[PDB]
């Protein structure tokens, strides 16, 4: 709350410190939809530290937008949800109730793995020194990394709970009551055959007994959290590094950071309500109370999906509904009314933030119609 | 002959059109299916956008293709 702005203040303020006597200039990115990550990686991966600090543009092939703020935001979301695709070999999926992100040890199944690590370290701190938000979400371990904190085997139970409660049960119980075998070693499934790596010098051939399962248990998570991706993470935090130095990016907590790079938790519409804008429209014309209770309606994925259709992004920014940002400075969420006709589909300025709102003649129509736009357009923009 | 118009979401639109039937043509049949007017639908197939004057067949288009259809909703 207030104690995380004082951090923010400290944290944006310096960063403007370290840009002093910098030109900054716009940068194009041009980059094809069906290959947005492999597109801004030959597009940004040899840019120097302080030509990313440029502010960019981005150009979508085909596509009638223009980025005055809209498009820049949804490339944020569509290249965060990308990075995660496990087709790259690059992260994998945390095992646990709320989806998070590992890096993937057998990331060498992409041979130049370590540039592109790099690079989404790259990303990553672009985001936040942008103040954009991404729809990335790491593991307590991955966000202590950064922070530069020391990893403790208790980390383990948000990278991987079954496993970490596995643990718990072998300190609290004896080896002579488990059923099964353990060695100093851990499994190596880069797709070979009792293919392992040591915790411990000829780890392989000792057995884990209770003079030593407390040695076992802290091997085996410092080797699960950062030894098995001992050059991934340093390729990922030298990217990082590169725009946010750790001794500012440091002085947040592990949830502060994850606030930082994803916004808020939740779209809250009673916020929305009170910080919208209506031109043409009253707020108690039909069609807005329609629209709202049209908007109530939705779960929480379809409410996504309508924030995305708005605004370019999924994501709340930190300050909530009051401080949406457009062109120039904060642009309040606004309903326009469409006079065109009354067939057309709702229609959408991400960079305004605005909704261009047809004046339908039933709550039925408005529901199917609002529905129908933000499913079947929540991204790409055909539009100017 | 019946075509396949493949929505964002993966949603699958049977249409029944003849090879000399206008791109326009079939933005109105997917209007009388989806009540999208067509100066609001895009259609997408083997990677290019149709015209709404060509036909079909103009685009090799044959039986059991498959096109793409993108809404022209944000800018």
């Amino acid at each position: 709350g207030p104690d995380f702005d004082v951090k923010r203040k400290y944290f944006r303020q310096e960063l403007e410190r370290l840009d002093e006597g910098l030109r900054k200039e716009d940068m194009a990115v041009h980059v094809r939809r069906d290959h947005v990550f492999e597109d801004s990686y030959r597009e940004l991966h040899r840019k120097s530290p302080e030509e990313m600090k440029n502010r960019l543009y981005i150009v979508f092939e085909g596509e009638e937008g223009q980025d005055a703020g809209g498009l820049l935001r949804e490339w944020y979301m569509i290249i965060s949800r990308e990075m995660f695709n496990p087709m790259y070999a690059l992260f994998r999926t945390s095992p646990g109730d709320r989806v998070t992100y590992t890096i993937n040890p057998s990331s060498h199944c992409n041979p130049n793995h370590l540039s592109y690590f790099k690079f989404v370290g790259r990303i990553v701190a672009k985001a936040v020194y942008d103040n954009r938000l991404l729809e990335c979400y790491f593991t307590r371990s991955f966000y202590k990394h950064i922070l530069g904190k020391s990893v403790r085997y208790t980390d383990m139970e948000s990278e991987d709970y079954h496993f970490y409660q596995g643990l718990v049960y072998l300190l609290e119980n004896d080896v002579s009551t488990l059923g099964y075998d353990l060695t100093f070693s851990t499994e190596v499934q880069e797709f070979g055959v009792c293919e392992v790596r040591d915790l411990k010098p000829n780890g392989a051939n000792i057995l884990v007994t209770e003079e030593n399962k407390k040695e076992y248990v802290h091997l085996v998570c410092q080797m699960r959290m950062t030894g098995a991706i001992r050059k991934q993470l340093a390729a990922f935090l030298e990217g990082f590094y590169e725009i946010i130095p750790k001794r500012l990016i440091s002085i947040f907590t592990e949830q502060e950071l994850e606030l930082l790079i994803s916004g808020l938790p939740t779209i809250d519409i009673d916020d929305l309500k009170s910080n919208t804008e209506y031109h043409k429209y009253q707020s108690n014309s039909i069609q807005i109370q329609w629209f709202w209770r049209a908007l109530r309606s939705f779960d929480q994925a379809d409410r996504a999906k309508f924030l995305q259709f708005v605004t370019g992004t999924s994501k709340v920014p930190l300050q909530g509904f009051a401080a949406l940002e457009g062109m120039n400075g904060i642009q309040k969420f606004q309903i326009h009314r469409d006079d065109r006709s009354t067939d057309r589909l709702p229609s959408a300025h991400t960079c305004f933030n605005q909704l261009d709102l047809p004046a339908y003649e039933s709550f039925e129509k408005l529901r199917h119609m609002l529905l129908l736009a933000i499913q079947e357009c929540s991204e790409g923009f055909g539009l100017a | 002959m019946q075509i396949f118009v493949k929505t964002l979401t993966g949603k699958t639109i049977t249409l029944e059109v003849e090879p000399s039937d206008t791109i326009e043509n079939v933005k109105a049949k997917i209007q009388d299916k989806e009540g999208i007017p067509p100066d609001q639908q895009r259609l997408i197939f083997a990677g290019k956008q149709l015209e709404d004057g060509r036909t079909l067949s103009d685009y090799n288009i044959q039986k059991e293709s498959t096109l793409h259809l993108v809404l022209r909703l944000r800018g």
